[PDB]
């Protein structure tokens, strides 16, 4: 019975070891409601991002590259909410989102070749280009926008400056509300100087690219694109209700499984106690036999 | 993943059969309900001041000799290929209501533009390299002018070698905004300003007409589904060879577990021998 109990409690403790493993996982999941603790895991989602992960690991391994080559915007930049994350992912091209940022031209000459020879990754050099917004943020609020896309994102200032130069996020006004057709018509109409105020605007779930023809009568034409939801650039992972709709539902089914497992192993603990009681009663009977 | 791959290959094969007509619909490259949307536009054409024109990729064909550039060109003009053109804001509202009634799920850009022919000769790239304009054939001259305005196709050059393309752009060639370079069948290079090099993955679905017979691509892709079954097997068994290595590690530790079980059973036999020895008859009474 003792060796059977040894196997029973070893199996109970093995089930408890699996149960404790599940506890670690669910505890990590609940505390992972906020931005991912490590972003090296975001690069494990796609085969194209594994080479970017290996290049980031090489940059982390070489101390000389740490301040000269910066990690990609998908890891270093986070939007204040999930909706601004969708706006950022629609405005920044995927290759720029996964590109390493080189701080200066000398760093490009010294460290671009060793990375490009080993990994097929995109590099973006920081330029001296001015990143001033086309109008003050008060005038943007008067036009019905909450602010520029640059105002609703946080991250390394150098990587944000690179995104401002390549994707012009500091020039894109953003409103979570849809603008009225009269407001949109005022924004598309060129000013008396012939220039449109904003080339790209975001309102509600739509990104409007206002293009003025470089040729002919300089006709202005808008192009409207529905904004897709994204799990990348997401400082707020799947918003809050949406995160609960997926994560909470699935993780809590797994958590009820975990509770069942723990209670089954606690019942195995009760059975060990019953085997212990029976073993203690048998030991008492053995003591009575020894007295006899 | 590999199931999806072979299946998409086969559906593309049957879609080029639908270039003329058939079961799996060819326009499916833009949206599953695209055939329904176009029929509803034609049925309600009298309600439009100018009927909505699109999807633009259906009005553009790759010229013979530029077939190798199809995926690279499509990646460069991918925003424009899915677009529809409407002459005025009223037709734009009517078109959005028809899109809602037809159940379109794809994000379709709507361009409000008055189609006009204009001279863009001054804007053409100057060089020995062909542009996207030279690689394409347009159903109407106004559609060619629209791609010049929307995507500056007259300023995008096609250069096979990446270093040659970088060297050409570094010289600041007149009227060149970007160079497209080839890398492999799944990806290419987009170069702007001679310093920016972007590695771009090609989209699986083709949204440009190719003057090659559907059988060329589909049946060359029939031998290429032979090669894609090669892809499935390779990926699956490299992961399974990985699985085999790790499960051989598992069997090694199981034999170590079996060896520990044998040691434990021997210890159990030895403790059983000990308790057998404890309970043995004592022959010391005559000795005492």
């Amino acid at each position: 019975e003792i060796r059977d109990l040894i196997s029973e409690i070893d199996a109970k403790a093995n089930a408890i070891n699996h149960e404790m493993r599940s506890i670690q996982r669910q505890a990590e999941s609940k505390t992972k409601s906020l931005t991912t603790t490590d972003k090296i895991g975001i690069l494990n989602q796609d085969q194209d991002l594994k080479e970017v992960r290996d290049a980031v690991l090489m940059v982390r391994e070489h101390p000389e590259m740490k301040d000269k080559i910066l990690e990609p915007p998908i890891m270093t930049v986070s939007a204040i909410n999930a909706q601004f994350a969708a706006y950022l992912a629609q405005c920044v091209d995927y290759n720029t989102s996964k590109a390493l940022t080189v701080v200066d031209s000398d760093s490009y000459k010294l460290f671009a070749n060793p990375i490009l020879d080993k990994f097929k990754v995109n590099l973006r050099e920081l330029s001296s280009a001015d990143t001033t917004p086309p109008v003050p943020a008060e005038t943007v609020r008067d036009l019905g926008f909450e602010g520029y896309l640059s105002d609703f994102i946080t991250g390394d200032k150098r990587v944000m400056k690179m995104l401002c130069q390549t994707s012009k996020i500091h020039t894109i006004p953003v409103s979570r509300r849809e603008l009225t057709p009269a407001q949109i018509k005022k924004l598309i109409t060129p000013r008396p100087n012939g220039k449109i105020l904003f080339k790209r605007i975001i309102h509600g779930n739509r990104l409007v690219d206002i293009k003025q023809s470089a040729y002919g009568s300089k006709q202005v034409f808008p192009t409207d694109v529905s904004i897709k939801q994204t799990n990348f650039y997401q400082g707020s992972i799947m918003s809050n209700e949406q995160k609960i709709r997926i994560e909470n539902e699935i993780i809590n089914l797994k958590n009820e499984y975990n509770d069942r497992k723990s209670t089954l192993d606690a019942l195995s603990n009760q059975k060990s106690g019953y085997r212990h009681e029976l073993s203690e009663l048998a030991s008492k009977n053995d003591d009575i036999n020894r007295e006899a | 993943e590999l199931r999806t791959i072979s299946r998409s290959i086969q559906n593309k094969k049957v879609e080029l059969q639908n270039i003329a007509k058939g079961n799996d619909t060819f326009l499916m490259n833009f949206d599953r309900n695209m055939d329904r949307l176009l029929r509803t536009i034609e049925q309600r054409k009298n309600e439009f001041e100018t009927p909505a024109i699109g999807p633009l990729g259906s009005l553009v064909t790759i010229r013979k000799g530029f077939e190798k550039w199809t995926r690279s060109i499509q990646r460069a003009i991918s925003s424009s290929l899915n677009a529809f053109v409407v002459s005025n804001p009223k037709d734009n509202r009517l078109f959005r209501d028809i899109m809602r009634s037809c159940g379109i799920r794809s994000n379709i850009p709507i361009v409000t533009y008055c189609l006009s022919q204009f001279d863009y000769s001054k804007g053409r790239a100057h060089g020995n390299y062909p542009t996207i304009v030279d690689a394409l054939e347009f159903s109407k001259p106004e559609i060619e002018c629209l791609f010049v305005d929307l995507s500056r196709i007259e300023r995008i050059v096609l250069i096979e070698d990446k270093n040659e393309a970088r060297n050409f752009l570094q010289r600041n060639p007149v009227n060149v905004n970007m160079a497209l370079s080839l890398r492999d069948r799944r990806s290419g290079f987009q170069l702007s300003g001679g310093y920016r090099l972007d590695t771009v993955t090609y989209q699986d679905k083709i949204r440009l007409k190719v003057n090659s017979s559907s059988d060329n691509g589909t049946q060359y892709l029939k031998d290429l589904i032979e090669q894609e079954t090669k892809e499935l097997q390779n990926i699956r068994d490299r992961y399974e060879e990985k699985l085999s290595e790790v499960r051989s590690r598992l069997k090694e530790i199981d034999g170590r577990l079996k060896s520990t079980k044998n040691e434990m059973r021997k210890t159990n036999f030895r403790m059983t021998e000990l308790k057998m020895n404890v309970g043995k008859v004592v022959d010391t009474g005559i000795l005492n």
